[PDB]
C-alpha cells in the first residue's frame, strides 16, 4: 500500500517489533546460551537443533519484516547490514541442509564448523538486540571516551602492520634453508613474528639457534624485537593515556 | 659404452630420493642370509 | 657386485631470452609511450 | 625539457596513478616468487618466470626513474633530505641485475638484504597519509 | 516506401564505414584463402612454381589494367554503384574459385585412378600422368579467378578510399584509413587461420598412406565448403548497399556548411602533367613502392628463413610469420590514423615524423642484423656423410627399399647430435608411431650413435622432426619484428595523409589510383623476379640429381641470404631516407614560395 503501508508498517513497527522481538529473542538467547554449553549438548542434541531452526525461521521472519519494510534506510545502519549478511549465511544454510543428498564431505566437516561460527554471529546479535534498554551511562561514558581517538589508533596499529611486514620479509629472506619448518610459509612466518612481538619464547628461540650455525641473526631479531616493542607499545600507552586526560580536563 | 650384458639394467630413480645399498648373500641354490659388514662404494671411471 | 643410478634431474631451460623478449618489448612500449607524451606535450606547451 | 619535463610529469595525475600501482603490484608480486620455484605447476613456470622477469621491468622503470631524476637538480641532488637515501636503495636494488650478470651468485649473495630495502623503500613512498605523517613527526621530535 | 529511422542512420558516413569495414574485412579474407590455396595447389596438384608465379601475376596485372580504368569511371559516375558491380564481380569470382575443387576432385587422388592405376602396385599409383589432363582447365579457371579477382577487388581499394577522402573531413580521414587497412590486416589473418584450420590434417596425421588421399579430399572440401560463404556474404553485403541512396543526407550537410565560408583525355593529361610537375607526389609514389616491396620481401622471405636457420617446419614457420606480423601491423596502424587525427598533424612535421619514424627502423633492422650474426645449430651440410659417401650418396640401398622420394625428404634428428636429411634413407625399415609424435625403427644406414633416446615398449627409435638445442634467439627476433612491423605500418599513413593535401577535392578521385598504378606493376612486377634471383644466388645447391631445373633445393646459404636480404632491406630504406630528405626540402621550398612572408 504504498507509502500508507510503509506509516502503517512503522507505527506496528514499533508496537510489535519491541513486544515480539524483544521475547522472541529472549527465548533465542537463553536456548543459545543453553545450547554451547559444552556439558548439557549430551542432555539435548535433540531438542537443541530443532529450537535453533525454530529461531532460525524467526530470524528469517524478522528479515522478511525488514525487506518489506522501510527499505533503504534500512541499509543505512551497519547493524542491519550485519543483520542483512547474517541472514543471508543462514539462510543459505538452512537450505544447504535443507536440501540433503550433496557430493561433498559432511558429518561435521570444517564447513559444519563455518556455519557455528554463523552461529555465534547469530548470537552474538540476539546479544547485542536484547541490550536496548538499560546499557548503563557509566560505561556508555567510558566507551565515549574510549573510541575518542580513533585515528591514532588505526594508524598506529598500520605502522604496526607494516613494521610487522618487513620484519616477516626479512626473516623469512634471512632463513631460508635454515631449518624453517617451523616457518615454512608465509602464515606460520607472520605467527611466528606474532610470537616474536608478543614476548613467547624468543629465549628459545636465540637457544634453538645457537644450536645452530648462524649467530648473527640473533642479534638482528632481538634490535628488532626491542625497537618494535618499545616504540609500538610506549606509542599506544601515551596516545590512550592523553585521549582519555583531554576528557578527565572537562567535566 | 653402457649396456646390460655387462652393467645391467639401469635404474630409473626420479628426482632426489633416498636409497640405501643393500645386499644379501647367495650361493648355488639360493640366498643364505642378510649382509652386514663395511662397504665401499666407486665409481668406474672418476666423478667427483 | 655392480649397480647403476640414473636419478632425474632439476636442470631446466634457462629461458634468458624468452623473456629478454618480453624485457624488449615492455621497453619498446613504453618508449613509445614516452614519445607519445613527448608530442602531447609539444603540443600543450606553447600555451604556456 | 629536462627539469620542465620531470615537473609535468610530477604534476600529471597519470604517471603518479602508474607508478603506485606498479609500485604496489611489485610489493605484491614480490613476496609470490620466493613460495615455488619447482615443477608443481608446469603450466604456471614460464608465466611465474615472466613474473619475475616483470620485476625486472620494475628495476628498469627505476632506471628511468632515475633518468628522470637526473632531469632534476642533478649534482645538487647528490646530498640532500630523505630522497638521496630512496636514490641509494634504489642503486642498491640495480645491484642485484649486475651482481647476476657477472657476479655468479653461488657465494654470500646478500640480494635479501636490498630486496627489503627496495621492499622498505616501496612501503614509505606510497603516498603516506597526513594521520601517518603527524604521528611520525611527533615519533621523530 | 522504406522510410524507417534504420534508413535515415544508415546512409550516415558511420552506415557506410561499417559496411566498407565489412567489405574490407571479407576481401582480406578471400584473399589470404586463395594465396594459399594457390600455394598448395601447385604443390599438390603437381605442376611448376613458373605457372604459380604466372597466375599470381595475374592478379597483379588485372588491378594495374582495372585500376585506371575503374579510377576514370568513377571519377565521373557515382561511386556506389561502381562499387556495388565490383561485389557482385567479387561474389561470383568466389563461386568461380569454389567450383573447380567440387567438380574435379578425380584428377590427382591417392588411388582414385582406376583407369591406369591399380591398388596392389605402388609405382604404378605414381606414374601415367592423367592428372596432367584435366589440369589446364583449372589453370584456365583459375586464371580467369584471379582476374575477374582483381578486377572486382581493386575498383574497392579506390572507391571506398575515394568515398573517404572526398565525404569525410580530414580529421577522420586517418581513422578510417587506419581502420581500413587494419581491417585488410585481420581479414589476412582471419582467412589464413580458418584455412589453416582445415587444411592441415586432422589429428590422425600418422595413419597409413590413405591419409594423403583423405587430405586431398579434405582440403578441396573446405575450400568448397568456405569460398560459398564468402560468396553469399559478398553478395548479401553488395544487396545491402545497393539499397544505400545516391545523394547521402551527411555528404549533402557537409557540402553545405563547406560551400559557404568532363573527364577528358586532355583532362588526363594535365592531371598527370601537375603529378609530374609536383616531385613530393614522384616521392611519395617511390617510398610507397619501396615500402611495399620491403613489405613483400619480408613476409616471403621470413617462413624460408625460419625454415633454413632457426629449424621450423615450413608450414609452422609460415603460421609464425602471419599470425606474429599482425599484432605489430594493426596497432602500428591503429597509432598512425589515432596520431593524426588527434594532432591536427601538418605536412612539413608529416615529413619530420614519417623521416624519424624511418631513421628507428633502419636502426632496428641493423640491430636485427647484428642478432643474425650469432650462431646457432647447424643441420647437414657437414661436408660428406663423415667420410661414407660423398654428396649424392642420397641414392642408397636403404633410399631404394623403402621407396623414398627425394621431393618430400624432411630432417631426422640422430641421438648424436647430428641430423640426417630424408629419414626413411636412415635405413629404418620399420615404423610404429604414437599419437603425438612420429618416430622411426630399426635404422640400418645411420652411423654408430643410439647415445640415449628414450623408448618404453621398444627400443631405437629415432624422434622425427628436426631438434633444437639453442633456439632462444627466436622470441629476441620476433620481439625485433614486432617493432620493424610497428614502424613500418606506421609510414604509410602520413605519406597517405599527404596525398590529400596537394590534390582539390574534384580530382581526389584519381589520386589513389595514380599512385596504385605504380602499386601493382612498377613495384610488384619485377619484384619476384629479383627474389628468384637471389634465391639462386643463395640456393646454388639445388637437387640436380631428380629435380632437374630448380624444383627443390637442400643447402639454403644462411649468411649468405641473411647478407644478401638485409643488404636489399637497407638500400630500399635508404633509398626511403634519401627521398624523404629530398621531399622536405622541396616541400619547404614550395611551402615558402606560397607563402612569401
Amino acid at each position: 500500500l504504498l507509502g500508507l503501508q510503509q506509516m502503517i508498517l512503522s507505527l506496528t513497527q514499533s508496537l510489535g517489533f519491541e513486544t515480539f522481538i524483544f521475547i522472541v529473542v529472549c527465548l533465542n538467547t537463553v536456548i543459545l546460551v543453553a545450547q554451547t554449553f559444552t556439558e548439557l549438548e549430551i542432555r539435548g542434541e535433540w531438542y537443541f537443533m530443532v529450537l535453533d531452526s525454530i529461531f532460525l525461521s524467526i530470524y528469517v521472519l524478522e528479515a522478511v519484516l525488514k525487506l518489506i519494510a522501510l527499505g533503504l534506510e534500512y541499509f543505512y545502519d551497519p547493524w542491519n547490514n550485519l543483520d542483512f549478511f547474517i541472514m543471508v549465511m543462514a539462510v543459505l544454510d538452512f537450505v544447504l541442509l535443507q536440501i540433503n543428498s550433496l557430493s561433498y564431505s559432511f558429518y561435521n566437516h570444517s564447513l559444519f564448523r563455518i556455519l557455528k561460527v554463523f552461529k555465534s554471529m547469530r548470537a552474538l546479535r540476539a546479544i547485542r538486540v536484547l541490550r536496548r534498554l538499560s546499557i548503563l551511562t557509566s560505561l556508555h561514558e567510558v566507551a565515549g571516551t574510549l573510541s575518542g581517538s580513533l585515528p591514532s589508533i588505526t594508524a598506529i596499529l598500520t605502522l604496526m602492520f607494516t613494521c610487522l611486514f618487513l620484519f616477516s620479509v626479512v626473516l623469512r629472506a634471512l632463513f631460508q634453508d635454515s631449518d624453517p619448518k617451523r616457518f615454512q610459509n608465509i602464515f606460520t612466518t607472520l605467527f611466528t613474528l606474532f610470537t616474536m612481538l608478543t614476548l613467547d619464547d624468543w629465549s628459545l628461540i636465540y637457544i634453538d639457534n645457537r644450536a645452530q650455525g648462524a649467530w648473527y641473526i640473533i642479534p638482528i631479531l632481538m634490535i628488532y624485537i626491542v625497537i618494535q616493542y618499545f616504540i609500538f607499545l610506549n606509542l599506544v600507552i601515551a596516545v590512550l593515556v592523553d585521549n582519555f586526560q583531554m576528557a578527565l580536563l572537562k567535566g | 659404452r653402457y649396456d646390460v650384458a655387462k652393467y645391467g639394467c639401469p635404474l630409473t630413480l626420479e628426482l632426489g630420493q633416498m636409497f640405501q645399498p643393500i645386499v644379501e648373500l647367495y650361493d648355488e641354490n639360493g640366498f643364505i642370509k642378510i649382509v652386514d659388514a663395511n662397504f665401499i662404494l666407486w665409481e668406474i671411471h672418476g666423478r667427483n | 657386485t655392480i649397480f647403476a643410478i640414473e636419478s632425474l634431474g632439476m636442470i631446466p631451460r634457462s629461458s634468458v631470452y624468452l623473456v629478454a623478449a618480453l624485457i624488449f618489448v615492455l621497453m619498446l612500449t613504453f618508449i613509445s609511450i614516452l614519445v607519445l607524451s613527448y608530442f602531447w606535450y609539444l603540443k600543450i606547451y606553447r600555451q604556456f | 625539457p629536462l627539469s620542465l619535463w620531470a615537473g609535468w610529469v610530477l604534476d600529471s595525475s597519470v604517471f603518479s596513478k602508474f607508478i603506485i600501482s606498479l609500485i604496489f603490484l611489485n610489493t605484491f608480486v614480490l613476496m609470490v616468487e620466493i613460495e615455488l620455484m619447482e615443477s608443481t605447476n608446469t603450466a604456471l613456470w614460464p608465466v611465474k618466470l615472466a613474473l619475475e622477469v616483470a620485476d625486472w621491468f620494475i628495476l628498469l622503470s627505476f632506471i628511468v626513474e632515475i633518468l628522470l631524476m637526473w632531469l632534476a637538480s642533478f649534482s645538487l641532488f647528490w646530498k640532500d633530505a630523505w630522497n638521496v637515501f630512496d636514490f641509494f636503495v634504489t642503486l642498491l636494488s640495480l645491484l642485484p641485475e649486475l651482481v647476476v650478470l657477472l657476479g655468479v651468485p653461488a657465494h654470500s649473495v646478500w640480494l635479501q638484504l636490498l630486496r627489503v630495502c627496495r621492499v622498505l623503500r616501496s612501503l614509505k613512498l606510497f603516498a603516506r597519509f597526513r594521520q601517518i605523517k603527524v604521528i611520525l613527526l611527533a615519533l621523530v621530535r | 516506401p522504406i522510410v524507417l529511422p534504420f534508413v535515415q542512420r544508415f546512409n550516415n558516413i558511420d552506415g557506410f564505414m561499417t559496411l566498407y569495414v565489412a567489405a574490407v574485412l571479407i576481401h582480406g579474407a578471400l584473399f589470404a584463402v586463395v594465396d594459399m590455396t594457390l600455394n598448395i595447389y601447385q604443390v599438390q596438384f603437381s605442376l611448376t612454381r613458373t605457372e604459380w608465379y604466372l597466375m599470381d601475376f595475374s592478379d597483379y596485372i588485372a588491378s594495374f589494367v582495372v585500376a585506371i580504368i575503374i579510377a576514370h569511371f568513377g571519377s565521373k559516375g557515382n561511386r556506389t554503384r561502381w562499387i556495388a558491380a565490383s561485389c557482385i564481380l567479387m561474389g561470383l569470382e568466389s563461386m568461380l574459385f569454389a567450383f573447380p575443387f567440387f567438380t574435379y576432385e578425380i584428377i590427382i587422388p591417392g588411388r582414385q585412378s582406376i583407369e591406369l592405376c591399380m591398388e596392389e602396385n605402388e609405382k604404378r599409383n605414381i606414374i601415367c600422368g592423367n592428372s596432367v589432363p584435366n589440369r589446364s582447365k583449372c589453370i584456365y579457371f583459375h586464371i580467369g579467378g584471379q582476374c575477374i579477382h582483381g578486377i572486382a577487388g581493386m575498383p574497392i581499394y579506390i572507391l571506398g578510399i575515394t568515398f573517404i577522402f572526398d565525404h569525410i573531413p580530414t580529421s577522420s580521414c586517418g581513422f578510417y584509413l587506419a581502420i581500413g587497412h587494419s581491417a585488410y590486416l585481420i581479414g589476412y589473418l582471419l582467412g589464413m587461420v580458418g584455412g589453416l584450420q582445415n587444411f592441415q590434417p586432422p589429428p590422425k596425421e600418422k595413419t597409413v598412406e590413405i591419409e594423403p588421399a583423405k587430405v586431398y579430399q579434405l582440403l578441396q572440401s573446405g575450400w568448397w565448403k568456405t569460398f560459398l560463404i564468402i560468396a553469399a556474404i559478398s553478395f548479401c553485403v553488395s544487396f545491402m548497399m545497393v539499397c544505400f541512396p545516391t545523394s547521402l543526407p551527411g555528404a549533402h550537410k557537409l557540402r553545405l556548411a563547406k560551400r559557404k565560408e568532363q573527364p577528358h583525355l586532355k583532362g588526363f593529361l594535365h592531371n598527370i602533367w601537375h603529378i609530374l610537375k609536383n616531385p613530393l607526389m614522384l616521392t611519395q609514389a617511390i617510398c610507397k613502392v619501396s615500402e611495399y616491396l620491403t613489405f613483400n620481401t619480408s613476409l616471403y622471405f621470413l617462413p624460408h628463413h625460419l625454415q633454413t636457420q632457426f629449424l621450423i617446419t615450413p608450414g609452422i614457420a609460415s603460421l609464425l610469420t602471419g599470425a606474429f606480423v599482425l599484432p605489430g601491423g594493426i596497432i602500428g596502424h591503429f597509432l598512425g590514423g589515432l596520431i593524426v587525427d588527434r594532432l591536427e598533424m601538418t605536412n612539413k612535421n608529416k615529413l619530420k615524423f614519417t623521416l624519424v619514424t624511418t631513421v628507428v627502423s633502419v636502426g632496428l633492422f641493423l640491430l636485427i642484423f647484428f642478432v643474425e650474426c650469432q650462431t646457432t645449430t647447424f643441420a647437414g651440410i657437414n661436408e660428406d656423410y663423415d667420410g661414407y659417401g660423398q654428396l649424392g650418396n642420397l641414392t642408397a640401398d636403404c633410399n631404394e627399399y623403402c621407396d623414398c622420394t627425394t621431393s618430400l625428404y624432411t630432417s631426422i634428428c640422430g641421438r648424436d647430435e647430428k641430423e640426417y636429411f630424408s629419414p626413411c634413407f636412415a635405413g629404418c625399415k620399420a615404423t610404429k608411431v604414437s599419437q603425438t609424435e612420429k618416430t622411426y625403427y630399426n635404422c640400418s644406414c645411420i652411423k654408430e650413435g643410439l647415445a640415449a633416446s628414450d623408448d618404453e615398449g621398444q627400443f631405437i627409435d629415432a624422434i622425427a622432426g628436426t631438434c633444437d638445442s639453442d633456439c632462444l634467439k627466436l622470441p629476441l627476433f620476433f620481439a625485433f619484428y614486432f617493432s620493424a612491423t610497428v614502424f613500418s605500418n606506421m609510414c604509410s599513413i602520413p605519406v597517405i595523409s599527404i596525398i590529400l593535401q596537394s590534390v582539390p577535392a574534384n580530382f581526389t578521385s584519381l589520386s589513389l589510383g595514380v599512385t596504385y598504378a605504380i602499386v601493382k606493376f612498377v613495384a610488384s612486377v619485377p619484384a619476384p623476379l629479383l627474389f628468384r634471383l637471389s634465391s639462386a644466388i643463395a640456393c646454388i645447391y639445388w637437387d640436380n640429381n631428380r629435380c632437374g631445373g630448380k624444383e627443390r633445393c637442400w643447402i639454403y646459404n644462411k649468411n649468405i641470404l641473411v647478407y644478401e636480404f638485409m643488404g636489399i632491406w637497407m638500400s630500399s630504406q635508404l633509398i626511403i631516407v634519401l627521398l624523404n630528405i629530398y621531399a622536405i626540402q622541396i616541400h619547404d621550398v614550395v611551402v615558402h614560395g606560397e607563402i612569401t612572408e
